[PDB]
């Protein structure tokens, strides 16, 4: 009825899909060996959303996990997050494309989609209503941006009636591998924007700027930043198995968050902002985190919310708390700041309270915003791309790999049109 | 600098059996009046008259040669000056759109001797044989699209799926289309007869050859031995919005293309009004049908001619006021 | 003969129906099985039982309704809970997919395979209902399948029956409960199609129901188990007036006779007299004359508007419990002496008396009063022209730059049907000014 087939690819897709499962298996309280040990019926009726069925409180958690190089496939099968899922979804490749978007899309990456699409054709006929396709990948890599963007088109031309969202990861100059990728970026955005519905804009330019200043983690790893992004991805999908006053299914989330005919890159906020297990924090009071959702710093996308006029401000609350104070503290913003949220929607969505607390936080929150502050994550990519391109530098890594020189020009001009589309004030 | 014309189509035989009332009157050369039945709050029915003035208005007794002579015939002395020129076919479904552009619907076949494609491709060649323009030594080549499910197909080659890319000079180029070289007028009729036989169309009893795609026919005017483009005449037959009573037998396949015809025209409806006001970001890249039609509006050497098609009866009075209001908005446009 | 069939669809149609059929079966004294007690309850006595119900061949009583909803989760509350054996599974229709805050989905493309089954099964109710009195549909404005199925539903009954009237008791959401951003869109697309089919519409507005539960109950929790209590008491007013032999019968066509001056506007108000929550012991039971002196002055929080600056057209009261008729006509002389009651220039006529027998029965656990004095007037005003000016102002500015339009078009809507629905409501807003003319 309300079934979800999940898919992910790439190193960043696989270094968060393990982090995605460990958070939701402790907020729902799921045993990592395959079983379940919980108490509430809030966490028990909704077991058919992601998961299959088997006897003895066991199942197979279906999510297509694929990359060509076998070093990543052997790194997400070690721990208790390894034996949780189906071994027949072990879909790997022969030769990993070395951060080449071209080999992951046309020459080599367009070979083993038939070993991926055959898995999706069997996880579709077993369900009864498929209510989405989710995707986690990096926007500037190899098969994470090559194969992960191609598998959208192979399913969208076969299941066009399904709302598709992608958990996007913009790259950054500070945390960087295969140092130059505005070529890998805008080729991965151009086929994304033309083929998706919802797009969560996560960048490593803001996930490193917070840790340099607020959390004081000056030199972290990917896994320290994988912890930050895996806390929001449970704060988003808590409106899928924990119902409330805002029954906020993904198709209903699609209609309630997309004003203009083209998709836009969502800029989520966060709860009070620490790492795992860190003390020295106050009680998570409701009127305090209103300033922590509308902060100019607490954003999961490096932007400027003081200038970006709000369009959709749907923020999901989690934890047993007072319903009266939630309704009052939101009215200290639109009734005082007419430029931050502006006049497009009468009675815009501003709350959805969940009672089940996350694993480690009591009375937390999850801000999900969308505004014209996402100009600056289009101008900083394009200015780093137009310096790459008006001298035709590093052009020969794609032209000998079955590409076209003038496909850059559309994907350049498609991004410049987005910025001029955002000055609708 | 856009010329707008309107064409009332006559009443079919089946609409006489259902006793349909005709409400569209074309009394003069360039006027039209919509007679709208309205009732007041006390059940006292009255009648509204919606006057319109266009560049030229067509009756219901006009043939396709007269529609040609005032729409696409002046635009042939433009393609031989270096410019480019297009023409639309914009209206409700069933409103005679592919009867004007494609040809006279002769039941099981398509009499392509009529239509605006053939009558202009003939008139290029007569213009090309004048001694004033024979001196330029041009080569006429023709291509022919199809826009189905938002994607561009091809009809000269059988099913070549096509891409929509862009040059650095902000010029849309479908690539790689088939561009055959046309010898004479007996050659260009062989393209159109073979072209319409492969166009994707539904099969029912009411409209057995209803349009399901936005067909685009181009005639490319090239100098010999230069591989530039000196002129283009790009015909556009639309598919037409359909949302009145289309609930006959529509499965998951029928409304799959069905909601994508309507999606492609809202993107076309927005680019008209966005060009109406000023400085806004013109949403040309929403639907690919609007990306093809980009050079029609903002072209510096573009002279278009939209032919607004109108269903005549009472039950289509709602779509009629919708369709005529955009063509009046198309007429009141000054680009540059 | 005097039987009628109601229809309960949507999230605001079954949660109301879970507070109404419990409230209906408590007046007759009906078990959660549906068996009859020994209060001479073997066959219908002096009271007519089968207004909403039906006596089956098994001796017990069967209620008659239409339960259709897209989500199977709501009917699973009914197919497992209290009344899981009163309703036959033929009157329990569940869909699979969801409308999902979309008028275009719930209208036809999910109605392609349900209304061929609904019209098959209300035709089954032709042999079980020899005489029909009409229809009473419950749905919601501004939502998903409540606005989706409703405009489909009226088209398929007027071709089959036509002569039978229907009242809609509809809900659009609140600024306090704002479950979608397209709430002005889905509301105006079902006061378009239904406006040629609806006869009396009651705007049960959550923007003023919650203001009652804030002041009279001091409960700031907008829950659907306490807000549906206040709504179902208003429906219980009309219920016993066609069920029990009251002192003055008010027929369905006779009630429409005084509330519908022109069939174009036909929007009366659900101005129920608000009461106080008695939690343990009441301090003073009010009388009949004390209600109507100050009933319509706080009954303006039913549609959040200002009747004291528009003009009235008519009024029809409806009493429950024990009310002496000679006590009624003393309080009406004071309010007629006042100039606040402003009618049109062409009808200064006062009201209509409707008196029933039984008090509004009370399910325990609620936060309402246990009384026997109940007054429910249902009047139509020309002051609600500016009530529709709010929604058109909430429809104009989501549409001047064509925001959210592609979601309806993406599921099969043309751009003209917006302006067709807007122009059919810009006339209706000017129809109330057309009626309220001093000539
Ligand atoms: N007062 C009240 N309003 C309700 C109730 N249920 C739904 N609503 C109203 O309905 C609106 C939401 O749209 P719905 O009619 O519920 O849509 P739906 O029937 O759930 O169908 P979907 O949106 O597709 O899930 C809100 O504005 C609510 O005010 C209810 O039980 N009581
Ligand atoms: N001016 C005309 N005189 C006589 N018959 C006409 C005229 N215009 C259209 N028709 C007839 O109308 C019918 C349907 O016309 P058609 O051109 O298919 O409308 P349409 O809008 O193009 N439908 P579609 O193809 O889906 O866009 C055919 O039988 C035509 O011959
Ligand atoms: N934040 C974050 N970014 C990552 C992670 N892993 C990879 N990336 C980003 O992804 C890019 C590398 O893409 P990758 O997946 O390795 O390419 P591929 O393996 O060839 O498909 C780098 O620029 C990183 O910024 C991760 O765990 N966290
Ligand atoms: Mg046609
Ligand atoms: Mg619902």
């Amino acid at each position: 009825m309300r079934e979800i087939v999940h898919i992910q690819a790439g190193q960043c897709g696989n270094q968060i899909g393990a982090k995605f499962w460990e958070v939701i298996s402790d907020e729902h309280g799921i045993d990592p060996t395959g079983s379940y040990h919980g108490d509430s019926d809030l966490q028990l009726e909704r077991i058919n959303v992601y998961y299959n069925e088997a006897t003895g409180n066991k199942y197979v958690p279906r999510a297509i996990l694929v990359d060509l190089e076998p070093g990543t496939m052997d790194s997400v099968r070690s721990g208790p997050f390894g034996q949780i899922f189906r071994p027949d979804n072990f879909v790997f490749g022969q030769s990993g494309a070395g951060n080449n978007w071209a080999k992951g899309h046309y020459t080599e990456g367009a070979e083993l989609v038939d070993s991926v699409l055959d898995v999706v054709r069997k996880e579709s006929e077993s369900c009864d209503c498929l209510q989405g396709f989710q995707l986690t990948h990096s926007l500037g890599g190899g098969t994470g941006s090559g194969m992960g963007t191609l598998l959208i088109s192979k399913i969208r031309e076969e299941y066009p009636d399904r709302i598709m969202n992608t958990f996007s990861v913009m790259p950054s100059p500070k945390v960087s591998d295969t140092v130059v990728e505005p070529y890998n970026a805008t080729l991965s955005v151009h086929q994304l924007v033309e083929n998706t519905d919802e797009t969560y804009c996560i960048d490593n330019e803001a996930l490193y700027d917070i840790c340099f200043r607020t959390l004081k983690l000056t030199t972290p790893t990917y896994g320290d930043l994988n912890h930050l992004v895996s806390a929001t991805m449970s704060g988003v999908t808590t409106c899928l198995r924990f119902p409330g006053q805002l029954n906020a299914d993904l198709r209903k989330l699609a209609v309630n968050m997309v004003p203009f005919p083209r998709l836009h890159f969502f800029m989520p906020g966060f709860a009070p902002l620490t790492s795992r297990g860190s003390q020295q924090y106050r009680a998570l009071t409701v009127p305090e985190l209103t300033q922590q959702m509308f902060d100019s710093k607490n954003m999961m996308a490096a932007c400027d919310p003081r200038h970006g006029r709000y369009l959709t401000v749907a923020a999901i609350f989690r934890g047993r708390m007072s319903m009266k104070e939630v309704d009052e503290q939101m009215l200290n913003v639109q009734n005082k700041n007419s430029s931050y949220f502006v006049e497009w929607i009468p009675n815009n969505v501003k709350t959805a309270v969940c009672d089940i607390p996350p694993r480690g936080l009591k009375m937390s929150a999850t801000f999900i915003g969308n505004s014209t502050a996402i100009q600056e994550l289009f101008k900083r990519i394009s200015e780093q791309f137009t310096a790459m391109f008006r001298r035709k530098a590093f052009l020969h890594w794609y032209t000998g790999e079955g590409m076209d020189e003038m496909e850059f020009t559309e994907a350049e001009s498609n991004m410049n049109d987005l910025v001029s589309e955002y000055q609708q004030y | 600098s856009i010329t707008v014309c309107v064409r009332k189509r006559p009443i079919s035989r089946k609409e006489v059996n259902r006793k349909e009332i005709d409400v569209i009157s074309v009394p003069r050369k360039d006027m039209l009046i919509v007679h709208e039945p309205r009732s007041k709050v006390d059940l006292t029915k009255f009648l509204e008259n919606h006057k319109f003035r266009f560049d030229y208005a067509f009756n219901d007794t006009c043939d396709n040669a007269m529609v040609y002579k005032y729409t696409a015939k002046p635009l042939v002395k433009t393609i031989f000056e270096g410019g480019m020129a297009t023409c639309f076919a914009y209206g409700q479904t069933g409103s005679g759109k592919t009867h004007t552009m494609g040809g006279e619907f002769n039941g099981k076949v398509q009499d392509c001797k009529n239509g605006i494609y053939a009558m202009a491709a003939k008139d290029v060649f007569v213009t090309l044989n004048m001694p004033r323009y024979r001196a330029m030594n041009l080569v006429v080549s023709a291509s022919f699209f199809e826009i189905y499910s938002g994607k561009v197909f091809d009809l000269l080659s059988d099913k070549q799926k096509l891409r929509v890319l862009e040059d650095g000079k902000q010029q849309v180029q479908v690539v790689g289309l088939t561009e055959k070289v046309v010898d004479g007028v007996e050659e260009v009729l062989k393209l159109i007869q073979h072209g319409n036989a492969a166009r994707t169309s539904g099969q029912t009893s009411a409209n057995s050859n209803s349009s399901r795609s936005h067909a685009v026919f181009q005639i490319v005017l090239r100098p010999q031995g230069s591989t530039k483009i000196h002129g283009k005449f790009s015909f556009i037959d639309l598919a037409g919005n359909e949302r009145g009573v289309d609930t006959s037998s529509a499965d998951r396949q029928t409304r799959m293309e069905g909601a994508e015809i309507n999606k492609s025209l809202l993107a076309l409806k927005e680019c008209i009004r966005a060009l109406g006001k000023q400085s806004a970001h013109l949403p040309f890249r929403v639907s690919k049908l609007t990306q093809v039609l980009r050079d029609s509006f903002i072209g510096e050497k573009s002279k278009t001619c939209m032919i607004a098609m109108i269903s005549p009866g009472l039950s289509s009075c709602e779509h009629t006021l919708n369709t005529l209001r955009y063509a009046d908005r198309v007429k009141e446009l000054v680009v540059k | 003969m005097r039987e009628c069939i109601s229809i309960h669809v949507g999230q605001a149609g079954v949660q109301i129906g879970n507070a109404c059929w419990e409230l209906y079966c408590l007046e007759h004294g009906i078990q959660p099985d549906g068996q009859m007690p020994s209060d001479k309850t073997i066959g219908g006595g002096d009271d007519s039982f089968n207004t909403f119900f039906s006596e089956t061949g098994a001796g017990k009583h069967v209620p008659r309704a239409v339960f259709v909803d897209l989500e199977p989760t709501v009917i699973d509350e009914v197919r497992t809970g209290t009344y899981r054996q009163l309703f036959h599974p033929e009157q329990l229709i569940t869909g699979k997919e969801d409308a999902a805050n979309n008028y275009a989905r719930g209208h036809y493309t999910i109605g392609k395979e349900i209304i061929d089954l609904v019209l098959d099964r209300i035709r089954k109710l032709a042999d079980q209902c020899t005489g029909l009195q009409g229809f009473l549909v419950f749905h919601s404005f501004g939502g998903g399948t409540g606005s989706g199925f409703t405009s489909l539903l009226m088209e398929r009954l007027s071709v089959d029956y036509g002569k039978k009237s229907k009242l809609e008791f509809s809900i659009y959401p609140a600024p306090q409960v704002s479950t979608a951003v397209v709430e002005p869109y889905n509301s105006i697309l079902t006061t378009h199609t239904t406006l040629e089919h609806s006869d009396c519409a009651f705007m049960v507005d959550n923007e003023a129901i919650y203001d009652i539960c804030r002041r009279n109950l001091d409960i700031e929790r907008p829950t659907y188990t306490n807000l549906n209590r206040l709504i179902s008491q208003i429906v219980s007013s009309i219920t016993a007036s066609l069920r029990f032999d009251g002192a003055l019968n008010v027929d369905l066509t006779e009630f429409q006779t005084n509330l519908v001056p022109y069939p174009r506007i036909h929007f009366p108000l659900a101005t129920y007299a608000p009461v106080i929550s008695a939690e343990k012991a009441y301090h003073e039971q009010l009388s009949v004359a004390e209600i109507t002196n100050a009933c319509f002055e706080p009954a303006n929080q039913m549609v959040k508007c200002d009747p004291r600056h528009g003009k009235y057209m008519a009024c029809c009261l409806l009493y429950r419990g024990d009310v002496v008729p000679k006590d009624v006509n003393a309080a009406i002389a004071t309010i007629k002496t006042k100039r606040s009651i402003q009618f049109v220039d062409w009808c200064p006529t006062g009201f209509k008396v409707g008196i029933n027998y039984q008090p509004p029965t009370v399910v325990p656990g609620g936060d309402l009063a246990k009384v026997q004095r109940a007054v429910c007037m249902l009047s139509n005003t020309t002051a609600i022209a500016e009530a529709w000016a709010r929604l058109d102002h909430k429809f104009d500015l989501m549409y001047a730059k064509r925001a959210f339009v592609h979601w309806y078009v993406g599921e099969g809507m043309e751009e003209g049907e917006f302006s067709e629905a807007r122009e059919d409501m810009a006339a209706l807003e000017k129809d109330y000014e057309e009626v309220g003319v001093d000539s």
